[PDB]
């Protein structure tokens, strides 16, 4: 995902 | 000559209806373009070329029925069975009893109408209702009152999803239920406990698959419907016309609450091994392991027992085994009736669904049995009942919409004064 | 047919809002600028896609923020109403004077928003509990519309200040007046506090460093998966009233928990093949919720699990049974089964299973207790009270508030407490 | 129309009973596929082709089971009839026989009862089960105690590894053994004791092999079996049924612990060199050297002798031997027994598994013996149990499972009681 | 099936049982990575597997080597329960004072870990004496878990210190704390020492340089083959608890010796043969054990050999029954065939046979002696008492518990007298  | 009209209620109705209608065109030889590539009995041709069904779905969420509107049968329903409102039951009885359904009723019954005026030889009503619902608990129960006071003399047969007795799918159940039981003592004169507990089981012991779902839940549950309406559908050297079991297993006016089983439920390998003869296959039937519904008929009376066999089936094999398992000790009847046997015969073997777990065989037997060990499952679902009513939990959702509060009382009440005939019937002479 | 507007109110509300939205754009496969590649969205000139949401607030900041953010343009600019002060952590001056010229005028665009529905399932707010603009507002809006529409449900997506971990130095106050006011006339209000989302992203995910808008992402999905069983087709269906009769036994006892599954980190994400026991074991577990209060603590009075996937549905059944069996002390016994389930048959962005679990329990009182605790400290030296009583409000208003605050918490133990 | 069931339960029994119904399907001419390119007795045709075979599987670990399931002989038995639990018996007999013990039996009792309602003129049983195992003998005993309160006139014949006297592969064989042994007293009515160290000593002396292994007695104890039983399956001169058995062996209801022997018994080095005459081979029959239990029988006085030929087989000889045999001064029986000799001739010559060390003859003799020197085991094993019962050794394994702490001396005292008879037997009048 | 779960702490423990992961791995072809190249592993996504085990310290510098040595990306990320101030040789750290605050979370892992078996047939944990994180936190661990589960049996691989090797000062503290209820509530105390080991890789192995490496692999190879026989068939099986009969005639008479066979270095492994007769002279001798207790000069009560791989049940047999019948006097009378055999069917890899020799015998009572020994010589001067009471732990414990090893001692010397 978009986590970082 | 003779027909029916099914009725698939609720939510659980609609999913055993469509499970069913699968596997009426799959045996018919009718397409699910309902264009042929017996069906008097279900279907009726419209003056040329296809097919139409005779039900009707009704529910009140548009989830299911828009689902079967796009699905695979798109084009196989005429659009006027097709009956969703806009909101949702809720799982409390009064909101598809007194408030939505209060005008739908009127649509429904002139629709139930208008395909009535059609048929030609109809004999009865099978409805359809998950009770532990809101809307196949609150309108089933008013349609089947609506039917009862405006047809009368029709048979009228059911096949309810009662909760089960250990696992859980909601939480008001044991009101919504009590309340569909209670209003469904009188008009409904066959009422068929299925229970998705036992099946469960069975699905994951005969039929090996572990990880079950609704999917195959319904498949047996339309193999069931099937192989006790093949007594109509086709021919057999001694058939039966659902009007009989209004009266051979009605004993008492009120207590009409049976069981079903069915034989043999076994997949492909654990049958492959297998003589499976009509010994084997009775004395399989009456095992309380098995049986649709959930209870243990070894701790029980029986009353009354229909068995209809289909398929390649001897008739001596029927006695001498009808015999032996009267022999038992284990299974016992009550005084009032020494002659508990219903047998039919119907000369069709059972069809496979194509893609199916269960496994094709040559003879299989179909029972329902009026006992009285089913009894207590009503006791211990109203000891649930109980366990709420204590302290008026969850009411405020039901007085809310315009249910009186003391209906509650009176079905709580009046259903144990259904215990008065039960643990009475029991007792002999 | 079962549609759903979505008021804001606030700074949090307002940002919580805009990930939400953008959050079921994504799961609806809709791009930034509202094109295809009725249940929340509306139908616009040129196959454009418009969220039927409100955004209202005090101060004009959210309104760039909100526009900053991706996913921006999908609102309208008719839902953007905006005053110019803000009420600056100051609970009357969004209830009273300066809220009021703006709720009358979000009435209207709410009149001729819900109109524009035909079958409209009922509201649901966005909102803190805490800044003087989002609870203030708030509380009014849910007073005005229960006034207004009593007929449908109005779930608030509250966020209780954070206990321990204080931004502000006038939270109590604030969260007392405003709970007073809500325990009438709502009827889901699922509290978060950042002290669980710290807890849940730090200890369950090893994150660097976790920003508001991780929080904010994590709400959203669970904001979704409560509804998604209704948005999409399934073996068994809810919807957002099913819940509400399934999870409140009495007028009053509607404060839920939340609770979302799976959640793991790429070190765990390699291990711990996907199933659904894996999944309840997730779910069950204490500090994988959304409040701040071991639930141990409590017990379960009644909770509802929606599933998003396919799978085995008796495996579904069998685990709640097994689980609300085994550890019968922390669930509750004057009612039975008191578990519910329900199942989808879409899961989100390459999930292939989703847990969402909502849970009304008496395990969450211990909350309004510490809250309450703060409030009655800071109020038997009058300390910060003048700010308040200056702009109408009274010194009784308090009192009734925080009596019925241990009105609400007392009805919880004792109704805990009882037997059969 | 005549058969028997077969029951396997513990270690050794199942093992024994692999190699034994592997001899079964290769003498019929039945294939471990199932399917065949008599055997009423044991097999059961599925109506096209294939063959179930009349059999069940108990053991509460799944090792030997799942090596039975995943071995060569995968497809014949029935997928049911290989019922097996998920942890060991551990060979303290309480834990098969209280705790986990009440668990499959009843499954086990479920499977007989479906197994025999398939047959028609069923005779007995012919359990297996090592006494010294855990599940060998309290699930047995269990199992037994059920079936002698369920069926009653059928006789039942266990065929028991008896721990040898000398060699030891545990170190608590007498409690578990003492146990199933005052169990086993009254329910099964001919228990043919057989040792597995004489077997060793015989495969040593006979077959010449030095390093013997499990599966050469196995298979030994197979051939013993179908010697047996080929009465029933086969055709001859004089037929035996198995209701024989316990009507000519069991002198005294209590006192009916027989040990067999087997003949002849010699690998192929010397087969073609020995002339194997039907005197010759009926005097191997009864030297000490080659008796299954460890015993010399001159102790003792004999009290009964079965003796079963098969193959080519001339009665003038046989008697003209049997005659110098009952005038040998080596063997006599008691007083009260003057015909001591019961004889079956049948039609048909072993057959021979390939591998199986032994070599392929025209005649077999298996002689069982009803006689008294047996007693002596017992005694010796009885010793065996002082010392342990006089420190306690052991015993708390057994108290924590429910079994009483004093039943031990109940049963110890039974023993010595039937000691009392094996010497009020061998006393003259 | 029949499962088997994995506790290690303290260093020592943490050591051999990496170890024995490294051996288990390389028997059932299990490569670095988790693939194959449910007794102890659990399956995982993409045909992964997932060592089931715990491993816990109040130091994590053991991550280091849980994550340096071959086999470190096998274990699960969320199983390892790391203190972060150390127990420091010190008992009371780490049972009383900050082991007993990471005692629970280890027993919630230990439930989260045991609830995914069906059919759990044991436990079996890895730890020193004098360790204050393995003796302190696996003692705590094993009363905490035995309350628990009272059915399942629990078989510890500790290693206590035998005086022969200086280790620490502070040893026999630890030793006769940990023994004092070691003895209480765990079923096979398979003791291992240090003098046995370096005696081995002298006198038998001929090693120049004895290591740690190959004294950990030698113990853990051990640690398999005494339960190997139920990870494959076999024709006389066995398990966890067909020991937990054969070999515990008392409840309190469960501390077991344990030895492997064949052991040869290059030259030896070339000239020599391996059948029974080798096998059986190899293993019943006194410094082919792991134990530095001269068996000779006691009894053993009962003597279990799992043999390995494949041979004639009647060689075996008969090697048994003549080795006991010629060494009677070193046996004990009062019992009857004292011996006991179980043969598998899988040999295990590098060779063709395998014996693991266990024995509850009455010659390891002497080796308490010694060690209490060192207790009163470090308890009559009240010596290095100033770090234990300082932290909770009251003295008085100390006295009651050299007093219970009294007993234990005593039941040995006691049974060596019996006769009939
Ligand atoms: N045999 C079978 N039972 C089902 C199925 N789906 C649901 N059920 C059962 O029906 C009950 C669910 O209640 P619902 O019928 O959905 O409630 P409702 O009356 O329809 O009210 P609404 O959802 O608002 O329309 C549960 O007891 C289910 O176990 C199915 O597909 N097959
Ligand atoms: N004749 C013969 N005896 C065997 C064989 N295998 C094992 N035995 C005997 O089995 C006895 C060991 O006890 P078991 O039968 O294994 O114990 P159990 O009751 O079956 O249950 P478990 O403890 O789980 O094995 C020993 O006396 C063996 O001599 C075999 O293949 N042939
Ligand atoms: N998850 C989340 N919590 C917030 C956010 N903003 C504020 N909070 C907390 O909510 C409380 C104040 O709410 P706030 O929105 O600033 O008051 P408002 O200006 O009246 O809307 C404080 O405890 C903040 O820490 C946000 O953007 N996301
Ligand atoms: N066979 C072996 N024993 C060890 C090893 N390391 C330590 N031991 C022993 O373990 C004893 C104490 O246990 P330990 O776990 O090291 O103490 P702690 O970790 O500080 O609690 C030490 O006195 C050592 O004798 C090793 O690598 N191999
Ligand atoms: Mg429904
Ligand atoms: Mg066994």
């Amino acid at each position: 995902n978009t986590n970082n | 000559m003779r027909e029916v009209i099914s009725i698939h209620v609720g939510q659980g109705g609609i999913q055993v209806g469509n499970a069913c209608w699968e596997l009426f065109c799959l045996e018919h030889g009718i397409q699910p373009d309902g264009q042929m590539p017996a069906f008097n009995t279900f279907f009726s041709e419209t003056g040329a070329g296809k097919h139409v069904p005779r039900a009707v779905f009704l529910d009140l969420e548009p989830t299911v029925i828009d689902e079967v509107r796009t699905g695979t049968y798109r084009q196989l329903f005429h659009p006027e069975q097709l009956i969703s409102g806009k909101e949702d039951a809720a799982n409390n009885f009064a909101r598809g009893h007194y408030t939505i359904g209060k005008e739908i009723v009127d649509l429904c019954l002139d629709r139930i109408r208008k395909l009535a005026d059609n048929c030609t030889g109809l004999q009865g009503f099978l409805v359809f209702n998950s009770v532990g619902g809101g809307t196949g608990s609150g309108l089933g129960s008013l349609l089947l009152e609506r039917l009862s006071v405006d047809y009368g003399k029709k048979s009228k047969l059911g096949f309810t999803i009662y909760p089960s007795p250990q696992v859980s799918t909601a939480v008001v159940e044991p009101y919504n239920s009590i309340l569909s039981t209670h209003s469904l003592l009188e008009h409904t004169d066959v009422a068929v406990m299925l229970d998705n507990e036992a099946i469960y089981d069975i699905c994951r012991r005969n039929l090996d698959i572990e990880r079950p779902t609704y999917t195959n839940l319904n498949r047996l549950i339309a193999q069931v419907i099937s192989s006790l309406t093949a007594s109509l559908r086709f021919d057999g050297a001694l058939n039966v016309d659902i009007t009989e079991f209004q009266t051979n297993l009605v004993p008492y006016p009120r207590i009409h609450f049976m069981l079903s089983s069915y034989a043999p439920i076994i997949s492909a390998e654990k049958a492959y091994h297998e003589q499976l003869s009509v010994a084997e296959i009775t004395n399989s039937a009456f095992e309380p392991a098995n049986m649709m519904a959930k209870c243990d008929p070894r701790h029980g009376k029986y009353m009354a027992c229909s068995m209809m066999y289909r398929g390649d089936v001897v008739p001596k094999d029927v006695n001498a085994s009808i015999a032996t398992i009267k022999t038992k000790r284990t299974i016992q009847f009550v005084d009032w009736c020494p002659t508990g046997f219903k047998v039919g015969i119907n000369y069709q073997p059972p069809t496979v669904v194509p893609g199916g777990d269960l496994a094709k065989v040559m003879r299989a037997v179909c029972m329902i049995s009026n006992s009285t060990a089913i009894a207590e499952v009503f006791s211990r679902l109203d000891h649930k009942f109980d366990l709420m009513y204590a302290k008026r939990a969850f009411v405020h959702w039901y007085v809310g919409e315009g249910m009186e509060e003391g209906e509650f009382s009176e079905a709580r009440e009046d259903l144990a004064a259904l215990e008065k005939d039960y643990e009475e019937v029991g007792i002999e002479t | 047919m079962r549609e759903i507007v979505h008021i804001q109110g606030g700074q949090c509300g307002n940002q919580i809002g805009a990930k939400f939205w953008e959050v079921i754009s994504d799961e609806h496969g809709i791009d930034p600028t509202g094109t295809y590649h009725n249940v929340y969205y509306n139908e616009a000139t040129g196959g454009r896609y418009v969220p039927r949401a409100i955004l209202m607030d005090l101060e004009p900041g959210t309104m760039d923020s909100v526009r900053a953010g991706p996913f921006g343009q999908l609102f309208r600019p008719d839902n953007f109403v905006f005053g110019q002060t803000g009420a600056g952590n100051n609970w009357a001056k969004g209830h009273y004077t300066e809220g009021a010229e703006l709720i009358d005028s979000v009435l209207d665009v709410v009149r001729k928003e819900a109109e524009g529905c035909d079958c409209l399932q009922g509201f649901q707010i966005t909102h803190s509990l805490g800044g003087g603009t989002g609870s203030g507002m708030g509380t009014l809006l849910i007073s005005k519309v229960r006034e207004e529409y009593p007929d449908r449900i109005m779930e608030t997506f509250s966020v209780v200040p954070s206990p321990k971990v204080s931004d502000t130095v006038v939270e109590p106050y604030n969260a007392t007046l405003s709970v007073h006011q809500l325990v009438e006339n709502a009827d889901e209000c699922m509290v978060i506090d950042n002290e669980a989302l710290y807890d849940i992203c730090f200890r369950t995910l090893k994150l660097t460093t976790p920003t508001y808008g991780d929080l904010n992402h994590l709400v959203s999905a669970a904001m979704s998966g409560v509804t998604c069983c209704l948005r999409f087709p399934g073996q068994l269906n809810s919807d957002l009233r099913k819940l509400a009769v399934n999870l409140i036994p009495f007028p009053r006892l509607h404060f839920f928990m939340i609770g979302f599954a799976p959640l793991t980190s790429r070190g765990s994400q390699q291990y711990r093949a996907l199933t659904v026991p894996e999944l309840t074991q997730q779910m069950f577990d204490a500090k994988n919720m959304m409040c701040a209060a071991d639930p141990r603590h409590g017990r379960y009075l009644t909770a509802s699990a929606l599933f998003r996937g396919r799978m085995s549905t008796k495996e579904v059944d069998e685990q709640m049974l097994n689980v609300q069996n085994k550890n019968s002390s922390y669930f509750v016994e004057w009612i039975p089964n008191n578990i519910k389930s329900s199942i989808c048959d879409i899961p989100p962005k390459g999930l292939k299973m989703a847990v969402t679990f909502v849970g009304n329990s008496t395990a969450i009182q211990e909350m309004f207790k510490r809250v309450a605790e703060q409030f009655t400290a800071m109020f038997r030296r009058k300390a910060f009270l003048h700010w308040y009583t200056g702009e109408g409000m009274d010194e009784m208003e308090f009192t009734e508030a925080e009596s019925n605050m241990n009105d609400l918490v007392s009805e919880y133990q004792q109704y805990q407490d009882a037997t059969a």
